[PDB]
RNA sequence: AAACUUUCAACAACGGAUCUCUUGGUUCUCGCAUCGAUGAAGAACGCAGCGAAAUGCGAUACGUAAUAUGAAUUGCAGAUAUUCGUGAAUCAUCGAAUCUUUGAACGCACAUUGCGCCCUCUGGUAUUCCGGAGGGCAUGCCUGUUUGAGCGUCGUUU
RNA sequence: UGCUGUAAAGCUGGGUCGAACGGCCUCUAGUGCAGAUCUUGGUGGUAGUAGCAAAUAUUCAAAUGAGAACUUUGAAGACUGAAGUGGGGAAAGGUUCCAUGUCAACAGCAGUUGGACAUGGGUUAGUCGAUCCUAAGAGAUGGGGAAGCUCCGUUUCAACGUGC
RNA sequence: GCGAGAGACCGAUAGCGAACAAGUACAGUGAUGGAAAGAUGAAAAGAACUUUGAAAAGAGAGUGAAAAAGUACGUGAAAUUG
RNA sequence: UUGGGCCCGGCUCUUGUCUAUGUUCCUUGGAACAGGACGUCACAGAGGGUGAGAAUCCCGUGCGAUGAGAUGACCCGGGUCU
């Protein structure tokens, strides 16, 4: 059961693992219908963006200081400084964000 | 039995309908495979379990 | 082939009913021939007959109820639409369109803008 | 005795039809179907009988119901009837 | 069966598996205008129901056969 | 392969001691299936040896 | 030497391999959301001019209506069936119907085609008995209606 | 019919046959059988062999038929011997009943015969049974358990008549 | 479940148990168990007729491209057999 | 900053109808759908059928065009009435 000068393993297979073996065949059929289903979204409501403007905060913990990237929405202060209203500035492609 | 009930007779019935030779006349039908009742039934051999 | 449908939906309850006796009394003298025939193709066209008198009588008492009842509350269940059961156990549009008034404020003062970006 | 000699006295049946499923499965003095558990209102069945379920199931018999449920669910479950084209 | 028509009076019909004596007697009356004495039904073993209609003295029931037309 | 093909059958080893291979058999009777072997990539209606 | 045995070849047997097919299976992907007290799924019994099964259907019974289409069906037979047409065949389509006895299965019961009761009509010299036709009578729970119960309890009168 | 290769094998003559198939460069795998008391199917020797020997027992003639140990009829000889090899039924079977036709298979010989095969026919009730009653028992309801499938209980801690 | 499109998949002992009147026939008191079974030919053209036979059949003949395709049906291996 | 109802469109779904070019010659064959010659169409040389391997014989395929039915407080574009 032990031979060799092999790394000792862990393959956890003792459980009736192949009753859930989900092998991805339709990653294709998927990215072709996430196509669709976008034009089909963008289409329905052009010139409108699909996209609502997203913010840009600072990554949290001190292995992601460094980095910035898209948050959720903005802040209430954010949107007071240019005076929009949250109720109306997600009625215009603004996402917000009450939390932050 | 001679006393038997309405249900076993009716039961009993079907069977003996059941239990004829093929109409020929079928057997002359364009794509015809059925040669012979396949589903026949003698008393002594096979019961009806009733 | 027998009766013609739109001829028969022209006659009264008594015409339909005095011609469903005649075609019986046709069946039951063909199936005394059909003893001796007793090959007789003809009992297939009355048969069909007597469905179809059956038919025109059963549909033109039905409009009947359903004049009757046109525009009612409570109508009969099999005078209703047979969508399925849950169908049927679904908010009609009325129900599902129902609103707060508070809801309602909030819609009409917020509506969703149509824009575009870029100029 | 108990081979041939105790087969010849078997004239008693422990089972009749069901009234259900129509399978002689009946028990008679038990009152009680062992095949689809009649007069119970639930209809006897196992998952560790999956050959069970096959025999006795949705498309086993004539379906004169759900046959047409499709076909009806195609056409907006219409209400009325064809109008004849002029 | 025709021998019943002709020497007891009696005449034999396939009938609804349904019905009973009451049922059979006012349905020769009404279709053959004719008084059945007694009505004796029967189960044949291939499911259907056979009546033995015996009718009064009044009617003939060889007169009553071809007037239907089976003799 | 079907998962469950070569596996629809109740068959049990008669054992050792009847004069047959020790291969799982159909039981039963009436039928002519009964008695015979299964679920044995060896065997008429069994599965494949590593079925795919 | 025959016969017999064994081997081989030819032809014939026995048997159903091989080859070649394939309206079947298996696996993957894409799309959709639709059973039932308005009685489902399932069961039993029936139904065709001549059918046992399978398929279809329910006493309107291998189907009725409707829409479309446009000359068949076919094994035989046959129209009081049809052809420049309300017209052959058609689960082509399908929106109107029919849908036996059952089944969650619902008057009670069911190893019984057992036994009630109510309403309207009808036959037998009948509010009461017997027969027939049609329509009804399950349980839990919700809203409401009506009729009630309890010194639980309020007001008033001796 | 031969040829080639140490070989696994390849190619070829003749016969049969009837709809697809091969060489080479690569890819791929459910890829090679003598065995597993292997699996399924088929076939032998055994072998025209073991055997077809309980229940006293058959025979003559005619008829029928292509064909008669076995069918039918007649004559005889026998047996069961009324606790029957007689005449009915319950359970169980389910058409085996009856008539006509009929012999491929089945009736471990035979077959003109049959509980076989085919086509028809046949089961008649106010009084015979079921139906009704209750028996040991089974089991809803009101309730009480149980996560629940369901368990207990049978008038039970119930406002219990579809009353007459 | 419903409706579709596919495959370096299997090719009738394989592939679903089931390509067929398959969850069928059949077994079991019951729960349950559960098969075998595809292929004439383009077309039945499925062999008229004569003859021997009680008949089944055979021999001539006939159809067919083929009967070295006769439904005991394409090809028709081996065991086994004349 | 702004309410509601209908009417026609568009979108979505289903469905009906409509469409290019050899069956020319020779050989084999029972049959040409085989071989050869000369071609034609092709936004169609996918697939199937027809007496053997058929783009061109038939259905289809490809390209679109044009009707019918539906459906949508919670899709938009116009009208129109409040
Ligand atoms: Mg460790
Ligand atoms: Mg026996
Ligand atoms: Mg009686
Ligand atoms: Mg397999
Ligand atoms: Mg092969
Ligand atoms: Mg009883
Ligand atoms: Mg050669
Ligand atoms: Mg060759
Ligand atoms: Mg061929
Ligand atoms: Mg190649
Ligand atoms: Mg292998
Ligand atoms: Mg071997
Ligand atoms: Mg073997
Ligand atoms: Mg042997
Ligand atoms: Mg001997
Ligand atoms: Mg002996
Ligand atoms: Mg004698
Ligand atoms: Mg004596
Ligand atoms: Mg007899
Ligand atoms: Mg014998
Ligand atoms: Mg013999
Ligand atoms: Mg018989
Ligand atoms: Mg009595
Ligand atoms: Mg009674
Ligand atoms: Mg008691
Ligand atoms: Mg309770
Ligand atoms: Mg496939
Ligand atoms: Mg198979
Ligand atoms: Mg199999
Ligand atoms: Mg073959
Ligand atoms: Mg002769
Ligand atoms: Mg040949
Ligand atoms: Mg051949
Ligand atoms: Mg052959
Ligand atoms: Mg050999
Ligand atoms: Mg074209
Ligand atoms: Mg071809
Ligand atoms: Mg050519
Ligand atoms: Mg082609
Ligand atoms: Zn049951």
């Amino acid at each position: 059961a032990i031979s060799k000068n092999l790394p000792l393993l862990n393959n956890h297979f003792r459980k009736h693992w192949q009753e859930r073996v989900r092998v991805h065949f339709d990653q294709a059929g998927k990215k072709a219908s996430r196509r669709q289903s976008r034009l089909r979204k963008a289409a329905k409501i052009a010139p409108r963006p699909i996209d609502a403007l997203r913010p840009v905060v600072r990554a949290p913990t001190v292995k992601y200081n460094r980095k910035v990237r898209a948050g959720r929405g903005f802040t209430l202060a954010e949107l007071k400084a240019v005076g929009i209203a949250p109720k109306y500035a997600r009625t215009i492609g603004i996402s917000v964000d009450h939390r932050r | 039995p001679s006393q038997k009930s309405f249900r076993t007779k009716q039961k009993l019935a079907k069977a003996q309908k059941q239990n004829r030779p093929l109409p020929q006349w079928i057997r002359l039908r364009t794509d015809n495979k059925i040669r012979y009742n396949a589903k026949r039934r003698h008393w002594r051999r096979t019961k009806l379990g009733i | 082939a027998g009766v013609k449908t739109f001829e028969l939906r022209t006659k009264s309850k008594e015409q339909l009913e005095s011609q469903l006796v005649e075609l019986k009394q046709e069946l039951a003298t063909l199936k005394v021939q059909k003893l001796q025939r007793p090959s007789l193709p003809r009992i297939h066209t009355v048969r069909k007959n007597i469905a179809r008198v059956l038919t025109v009588i059963n549909l033109n008492q039905r409009e009947n109820v359903r004049a009757f009842y046109a525009g009612k509350k409570y109508i009969p269940k099999d005078l209703r639409a047979k969508k399925t059961r849950a169908l049927r156990r679904k908010l009609t549009k009325f129900e599902a369109s129902q609103e707060t008034e508070k809801a309602r404020k909030q819609r009409i003062a917020f509506p969703q803008r149509k824009f575009a970006i870029k100029a | 005795g108990k081979g041939t000699p105790s087969l010849g006295k078997r004239h008693n049946k422990s089972h009749t039809l069901c009234n259900r499923c129509g399978r002689r499965s009946f028990h008679v003095q038990k009152k009680t179907c062992s095949s689809c558990g009649y007069p119970a209102a639930k209809m006897r069945s196992h998952n560790w009988a999956l050959k069970a379920k096959r025999r006795r199931t949705t498309g086993t018999g004539r379906m004169a119901y759900l046959k047409h449920v499709t076909r009806r669910f195609k056409n907006g479950f219409q209400t009325g009837v064809a109008k004849a084209q002029t | 069966a025709m021998k019943k028509v002709e020497d007891g009076n009696t005449l034999v019909f396939q009938v609804d598996i349904k019905s009973n004596k009451h049922q059979i007697k006012s349905a020769v009356k009404e279709l053959y205008d004719v008084d059945a004495l007694y009505v004796n039904t029967l189960i044949r073993p291939n499911g259907t129901k056979k009546a033995y209609i015996r009718l009064t003295s009044d009617y003939d029931a060889l007169d009553i056969a071809n007037r239907i037309g089976y003799i | 392969v079907a998962e469950n093909a070569g596996h629809q059958t109740s068959a049990e080893s008669w054992g050792t001691g009847r004069a047959v291979a020790r291969i799982p058999r159909v039981g039963g009777g009436g039928t002519h299936r009964s008695g015979q072997a299964a679920f044995g990539n060896m065997c008429r209606g069994g599965r494949m040896f590593a079925p795919t």
